[PDB]
C-alpha cells in the first residue's frame, strides 16, 4: 500500500473530528443489525434480541469505542499497519474465528457512518480514501492466513 | 424475500426522496467510479471524467430503476426484465460488482439524509439493494 | 434459477450416488473441518477427533437433506424452510460457510464419481449447493 | 505462511503426477462454464457461445495448459509464492481488473479438477494443503491491490 499527502490529509482530518464514541458505537450496533449472524460473537454482551436492544446495549455501545479507537491506531500509523494489527489478527482469526469477509462488512459500515456523521464534507475523495482505509486494516486482520 | 417491514421501510425512503433519486444516482455513480476505479472498465465507451454528462444521465437511469423497483417491490424481477438480461447475458458485470454500487447508493443517502438513515432502515436498504443486484444477475444461478 | 437441464443434472447425480449419500455426507463433513478448521467452532458440543461416530452421524443428517431438497428440486425453500430457520436465527452460521461445504460436497462427488462431474454437471451441481445455501441464509434477508 | 514437510509432501506428490494439460483445459473450461461472467476477460478466444464450445475451443485448451504451468511455478517454490507472482499479479490486477474473488474461484475449480483425477489419493489433508496452496497464490496474485 502506498499513501499519497492527499490520501494521509483525507484520513487525519476526518479522525481528528470524528466522535469516537457515538460513531464507534453507531457501527458496531449497525453491524450486528444488518449483519445478524455477527451476534453470534458478541453472546456475552447480553440483550441483542431488537435493533433498540442493540443500539442501547452498554456492552455495545462500550465495545464501539474500542473498536474506532483501534481504526484509530491505523491512522496515526499508516505505513505501519500490518504491525499495529498483528496481536488483533491472532485474536480475531486463531481464537474467535472470525471469517474476513466480517471485516470488509465493519469496514463497510464504518464508511456509511462517517458519511453520515460528515455529510458533504465526506466527498468521494474522502470515500475513497476511508474505503481503502478499512481495506488494508482488514487485510492487516487477515494475515495469520495466506 | 424482503419482509413486509423492509418494504415498508424502502417505500417510505423513495416516497419522501424519490424526486432527488435521479441526482442520487449520479452520485452513486461517481462515487463507485472514484472508489473503487476497477468499475470504470464496464464503460469504455463512456466519458469518464469528472462531473460528465454522460456519468449523469446514466446514474440517473440506475436511480429510475430503484425507483420501479421500489414501485412494483412485489415482483422486482417482473419490473427489471430486460435490465437483468443485460447485465448477466450482455454485459457478464462480475457479480461482486453489484455490492459495490449498492453500497455508493447508502453512502449517498446518509450524506444526504442522516436522520432518515436509521440502523432500521439500513438493514431495509441493504437487504433491497441486494434484492435488485441478485434479480440483474439472476441467470448466473 | 435452476433450469430444466440443471435438474436433470442434479437428479442424475444423485441417482448415481444413491445409498452412499449418508456416506458422502460424513465425508463432506470430514473435509470441511479439516480443510476451514474455522468451521469446528459451531460444533463444540461435538467429538471432533479423527474418525469420530458423532462427525459421521451428522454427515447423515446433512446428505438426508440434500437428497430432499433433490427430490423436491422445484421448490427448494419449501422443503428446508424450517431448517433456514435452525440455521440463521438459531444458530447464526455465517453466509460464508455455506459455500465452503457445498464446495466440499462436490470435492466428495468428484473423488468418487469422476465421470459424472464433467463440466457441465459441475456447473448444475454448484448451481444446486448455492441454492441450499442461499434457503439456509433466507432469514438474513 | 509456514509449510511443513507435510503438507510440501502432500503439494509435490500430486503435482508429480498433474497433466498439466488436460488438468489446464478442465480447469479454464470450469471456469468459464461454472462462473459465466469469466467470459468478458476471453473475448478473443473466439467461441464461448455454450459449454460444449467453451470444452472444444483450442484457444482455452491452450491458455488452460499456461495456467497449471503456472501454478506448478508455485509448485516448485512454495517459500517464494510471493516473488513468483508479481510480475503476473501487475498482468491481472493493473492491466486485465479481474477482482480478487475469481482467483478464489478458480483456486475451488482447480481443487475438485484435482480431486476428480486423484480420487483416493484426495485426502482432506491433501484437500486442505491444496486448497492452502491455491490460496497462498490467489494472495500473490492479489498482491498489486490492498
Ligand atoms: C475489521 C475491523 C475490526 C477491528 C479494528 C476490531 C477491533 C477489536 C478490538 C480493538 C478488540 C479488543 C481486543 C481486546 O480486548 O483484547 C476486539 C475484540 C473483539 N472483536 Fe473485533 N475488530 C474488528 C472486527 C471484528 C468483527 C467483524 C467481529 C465479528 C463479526 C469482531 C469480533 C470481536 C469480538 C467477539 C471481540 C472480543 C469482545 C470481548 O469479548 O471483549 N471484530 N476487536
Ligand atoms: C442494482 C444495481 C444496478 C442497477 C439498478 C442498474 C441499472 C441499469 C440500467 C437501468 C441500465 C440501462 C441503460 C440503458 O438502457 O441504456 C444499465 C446499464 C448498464 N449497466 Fe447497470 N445497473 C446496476 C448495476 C451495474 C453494475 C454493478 C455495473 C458494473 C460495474 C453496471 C454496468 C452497466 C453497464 C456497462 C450498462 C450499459 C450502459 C450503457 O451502455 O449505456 N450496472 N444499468
Ligand atoms: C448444505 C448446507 C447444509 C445442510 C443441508 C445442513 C443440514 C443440517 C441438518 C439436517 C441439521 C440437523 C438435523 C436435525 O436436527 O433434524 C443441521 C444441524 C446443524 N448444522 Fe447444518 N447444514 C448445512 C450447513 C451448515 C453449515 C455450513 C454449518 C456451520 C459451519 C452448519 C452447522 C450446523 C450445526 C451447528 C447444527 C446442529 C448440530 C447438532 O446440534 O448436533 N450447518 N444441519
Ligand atoms: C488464480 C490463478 C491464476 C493463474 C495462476 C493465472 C495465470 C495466468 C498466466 C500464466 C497468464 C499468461 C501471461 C502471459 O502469457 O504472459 C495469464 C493470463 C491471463 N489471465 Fe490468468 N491466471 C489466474 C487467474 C485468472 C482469472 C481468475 C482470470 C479471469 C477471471 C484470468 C484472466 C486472464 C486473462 C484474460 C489473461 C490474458 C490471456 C491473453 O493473453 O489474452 N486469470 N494468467
Amino acid at each position: 500500500v502506498h499513501w499519497s499527502a492527499e490520501e494521509k490529509q483525507l484520513i487525519t482530518s476526518i479522525w481528528g473530528k470524528v466522535n469516537v464514541a457515538d460513531c464507534g458505537a453507531e457501527a458496531l450496533a449497525r453491524l450486528l443489525i444488518v449483519y445478524p449472524w455477527t451476534q453470534r460473537f458478541f453472546s456475552s454482551f447480553g440483550n441483542l434480541s431488537s435493533a433498540t436492544a442493540i443500539s442501547g446495549n452498554p456492552n455495545v455501545k462500550a465495545h464501539g469505542k474500542k473498536v474506532l479507537t483501534s481504526f484509530g491506531d491505523a491512522v496515526k500509523n499508516l505505513d505501519n499497519i500490518k504491525g499495529t494489527f498483528a496481536q488483533l489478527s491472532e485474536l480475531h482469526c486463531d481464537k474467535l474465528h472470525v471469517d474476513p469477509e466480517n471485516f470488509r462488512l465493519l469496514g463497510d459500515i464504518l464508511v456509511i457512518i462517517l458519511a453520515a456523521h460528515f455529510g458533504k464534507d465526506f466527498t468521494p475523495e474522502c470515500q475513497a480514501a476511508w474505503q481503502k482505509l478499512v481495506r488494508v486494516v482488514a487485510h492487516a486482520l487477515a494475515r495469520k492466513y495466506h | 424475500v424482503l419482509s413486509a417491514n423492509d418494504k415498508s421501510n424502502v417505500k417510505a425512503v423513495f416516497a419522501k426522496i424519490g424526486g432527488q433519486a435521479g441526482d442520487l444516482g449520479g452520485e452513486a455513480l461517481e462515487r463507485l467510479f472514484i472508489t473503487y476505479p476497477q468499475t470504470k472498465t464496464y464503460f469504455p465507451h463512456f466519458d469518464l471524467s469528472h462531473g460528465s454528462a454522460q456519468i449523469k444521465g446514466h446514474g440517473k437511469k440506475v436511480a429510475e430503476a430503484l425507483v420501479e423497483a421500489a414501485n412494483h417491490i412485489d415482483d422486482i424481477a417482473g419490473a427489471l426484465s430486460k435490465l437483468s438480461d443485460l447485465h448477466a447475458q450482455k454485459l457478464r458485470v462480475d457479480p461482486v460488482n453489484f455490492k459495490l454500487l449498492g453500497h455508493c447508493f447508502l453512502v449517498v443517502v446518509a450524506v444526504h439524509f442522516p436522520s432518515l438513515l436509521t440502523p432500521e432502515v439500513h438493514a431495509s436498504l441493504d437487504k433491497f439493494v441486494l434484492a435488485v443486484g441478485t434479480v440483474l444477475t439472476a441467470k448466473y444461478r
